[PDB]
């Protein structure tokens, strides 16, 4: 077993009151059955897209999800994760760095 | 489309006999050899599909892939090993799988102080029928045709006996005309004149 | 393993004829072929895996169907003379050796009378040809078989024997009309003389002839040519 | 450098049914198809523009490879359950991984074929192309049976011809987005980590391919150790994401300079706030 | 292409 590394981001810079794409990519885990949802606000958003399923050279899966959204300051995104090995679910904001 | 060795071969000796076949359609990374006995399903000897060369007991094969030229032989041939010998391949897209033009390859084997001569075989009381027979001939001899319409001759074969450690060849020639004579019957003998006619 | 369903038919122009193939190794890929020595051997339809059918060079004139994964029949809606071939089933991995079954030798005729069994006659050997030779030749003649649908084994005492035996690799027609003619075929059995001598011994050539099935009609007075076995018999003497 | 890769994952549910099997093609860092078993219509996918203008009947061949490689994985599974006797109750994941890289002659450079069970190395296509290395005592089983089949060969025959062949037709089909290379585009940011602490972050974007190099040197002290890394990223359009950090002492700012290394860029750049 | 030449088996 592994344990998930997140990466919460935009694909492009972060300007507020212009559409982007929240990406939250999740690499080195096994096995391969997880659960990753995006939150804004704390809510779930349907209608998400995610990549095909694939790994890297030392077996571990690496997968990415995907949505469309503008961002404001007052919504705040995440990005909620449950995996085998998880206890929890695991949370990480978006931060623009 | 492949295109094989189709014309006939004949080695007596033991010795190395060696056969090839070319393909049209360079997409191939798919190769065998098959051998099939006259009336029985042919069967994998070799399969090829790197171009280097590989060994395998009496038998040996090859791709150049550029000449695209196939070619399987073997290092010592036996009587038994005769058989007709079958090319094939498949396209590395469809995997459809192709056979060529079989390739017919007979054996002759050598007799050793061999005493060529024709006999008469007086049939059963209710067969009604006479017949002539050569045999104990040399392998190089052949066999030739019936110029008369109502006389019908085999061609020749070969038989090989583990008992007496012995092996012999034969031609069975018969007619249901009346006027049937042995000499007369093989009016082309064309063979070495050191024949025994009985009755 | 794999089986094809017919070893040997016999059907007029006109008719369909159905050709079963099973295979037992579940492979993906199954071919049907067509030999009759004229190109050697051709392909006919192929197919990959399930409800999947393409063509091959000999396509025309030849329906196919996949409905299970080891089952490949081939149908021929109107029979022909053409047609007349050695059939084989192969099946294999897409790029693994091929395997197909014993074969299916198939013969379409104008008319149903026109299939005879053979006649079949031992003839013994030569006093000279034991005298010099000090062995002796007997042969096995089997005329008037038309089709093609015949094997010869020669037996010695109950048991069929293969060593000193000799086949003729394919029959000779009797008379050479190329619309219709009748088979002849021969075979050698060579032994010791001093085997032959012994009156004990008895040899027996046989022929299976694989004539027409139960079920073809039959109105002719002579009796119905279905499959048979032929034998001829003879015993040593002197 | 080029290369083309293939991932195949077979994941076994008890209780369902016929495990999952789920297959994705990736010429260097662009994925050109993906199948996957479970789908509502399983079929070969595009997801490469430079493969949409494929023929139909290459998208059939193609559904049928994927097809009976999923059947061939589910014998795997329940095979390799039987080797090391494992209940039929427990899920197991079952992963291959084969390709090859091309050299810079237009040659085969070199390939590779390997599986690995429940993410851990089962056995491996030597680099002879000729012999197998295996890793636990079950693995000597499967190579016994290879061996005496015979596989090697057929695995050498795929990887020294027509992997090439497709490579080489992939890349002239669609060089105009698999052979450019997009520099990347760097900028330098600063965060207050204390009063007198500073935060440095070099980042890199819109790269292609994902290989690149960033560094942090301290006039000429290159040290890995202080710095901070993370995994390239995609950023879902076809390119990648990578930022390097280093925690420094507000006015030694000016010593610290970042070094990116990247195949698009003619020569290495130097970067400074 | 995918490697679909032979049954891969195990």
């Amino acid at each position: 077993q592994r344990t998930p590394k997140i990466q919460v981001y935009s694909r492009h810079p972060a300007e507020n009151g212009k559409s982007n794409f929240l990406n939250c990519y999740v690499s080195g885990f096994h096995p391969s059955d997880i659960e990753v949802d995006l939150l804004k606000n704390g809510e779930r958003i349907e209608k998400v897209e995610h990549s095909d399923l694939s790994f890297s050279k030392d077996w571990s899966f690496y997968l990415l999800y995907y949505t469309e959204f503008t961002p404001t300051e007052k919504d705040e995104y995440a990005c909620r994760v449950n995996h085998v090995t998880l206890s929890q679910p695991k949370i990480v904001k978006w931060d623009r760095d | 489309e492949v295109e094989q060795n189709s014309g006939p071969l004949s080695v007596p000796e033991g010795a190395i006999a060696s056969l090839n076949c070319t393909y049209s359609d360079r997409g191939s990374q798919s190769f065998f050899w098959y051998r099939q006995y006259s009336g029985k399903s042919p069967e994998l000897i070799m399969f090829i599909y790197s171009n280097g060369d590989k060994e395998d007991g009496r038998f040996t094969a090859q791709l150049n892939k550029a000449s695209q030229y196939v070619s399987l032989l073997i290092r010592d041939s036996q009587p038994s090993d005769s058989a007709t010998y079958l090319c094939a391949a498949a396209m590395d897209s469809s995997y459809k799988l192709i056979f060529g033009s079989g390739t017919r390859l007979l054996v002759r084997p050598d007799i050793q102080n061999p005493d060529p001569a024709v006999y008469q075989l007086r049939d059963s009381k209710s067969s009604d029928k006479s017949v002539c027979l050569f045999t104990d001939f040399d392998s190089q001899t052949n066999v030739s045709q019936s110029k008369d319409s109502d006389v019908y001759i085999t061609d020749k074969c070969v038989l090989d006996m583990r008992s007496m450690d012995f092996k012999s060849n034969s031609a069975v020639a018969w007619s249901n005309k009346s006027d049937f004579a042995c000499a007369n019957a093989f009016n082309n003998s064309i063979i070495p004149e050191d024949t025994f006619f009985p009755s | 393993g794999i089986t094809q369903s017919p070893r040997y038919k016999i059907t007029e122009t006109g008719r369909q004829v159905t050709l079963m193939c099973h295979q037992t190794w579940s492979h993906s890929y199954m071919f049907w072929y067509r030999q009759d020595l004229g190109h050697g051997l051709r392909l006919i339809y192929y197919s990959a895996a399930a409800d999947i059918t393409d063509k091959g060079e000999v396509p025309d004139g030849y329906v196919v169907s996949r409905s299970k994964t080891e089952n490949f029949p081939l149908t021929l809606e109107s029979a022909t003379r053409s047609q007349t071939s050695v059939y084989f089933c192969a099946s294999s991995d897409p790029g693994t050796e091929a395997f197909f079954g014993q074969g299916t030798r198939l013969t379409v005729v104008e008319d149903l009378r026109n299939v005879f069994p053979p006649e079949v006659a031992v003839f013994e050997p030569s006093e000279a040809e034991i005298s010099h030779t000090q062995k002796a030749t007997l042969v096995c003649l089997a005329t008037g078989f038309y089709p093609d649908h015949v094997e010869l084994s020669w037996w010695v005492n109950g048991k069929e024997v293969h060593s000193g035996v000799c086949t003729d690799p394919q029959p000779l027609k009797e008379q050479p009309a190329l619309n219709d003619s009748r088979y002849a075929l021969s075979s050698r059995l060579r032994v010791s003389a001093t085997f032959w001598q012994n009156p004990r011994n008895h040899f027996r050539c046989q022929v299976q002839f694989y004539g027409l099935s139960e079920n073809d009609e039959w109105t002719q007075d002579r009796a119905k040519p279905v499959t048979q076995i032929v034998s001829a018999e003879a015993w040593g003497r002197a | 450098s080029h290369s083309m890769r293939y991932f195949y994952t077979a994941v076994s549910r008890p209780g369902r049914g016929e495990p999952r099997f789920i297959a994705v093609g990736y010429v260097d860092d662009t994925q050109f198809v993906q199948f996957d078993s479970d789908a509502a219509s399983p079929r070969g996918e595009p997801r490469a523009p430079w493969v949409e203008q494929e023929g139909p009947e290459y998208w059939d061949r193609e559904t049928q490879k994927y097809k009976r490689q999923a059947q061939t994985d589910r014998v795997s599974l329940r095979n390799l359950r039987g080797y090391y006797n494992q209940s039929e109750a427990g899920s197991h994941t079952l992963q291959r991984m084969y390709g090859c890289d091309l050299g810079p002659d237009g040659r085969l450079l070199r390939g590779y074929n390997q599986f690995a069970y429940d993410g851990k190395d089962y056995i491996a296509l030597n680099e002879d192309l000729r012999s197998w290395t295996a890793a636990d005592k079950a693995a000597q089983i499967t190579q016994r049976k290879w061996e005496a089949a015979r596989e090697a060969e057929q695995r050498r025959a795929y990887l020294e011809g027509t992997c090439v062949e497709w490579l080489r037709r992939y890349l002239e089909n669609g060089k105009k987005t698999l052979q450019r290379a997009e520099h990347p585009k760097t900028h330098v940011t600063h965060h207050p980590v204390s009063d007198h602490e500073a935060t440095l972050r070099c980042w890199a974007l819109g790269f292609y391919p994902a290989e690149i190099t960033l560094t942090w040197q301290r006039d000429g002290e290159d040290q890995t150790q202080d710095t901070e890394l993370v995994e390239t990223r995609p950023a879902g359009d076809g390119t990648f994401q990578k930022w390097a950090a280093v925690v420094v002492p507000s006015g030694e700012e000016q010593r610290y300079t970042c070094h990116v290394q990247h195949e698009g860029l003619p020569e290495p750049l130097t970067l400074r706030w | 292409g995918a490697d679909g030449v032979g049954k891969s088996a195990l």
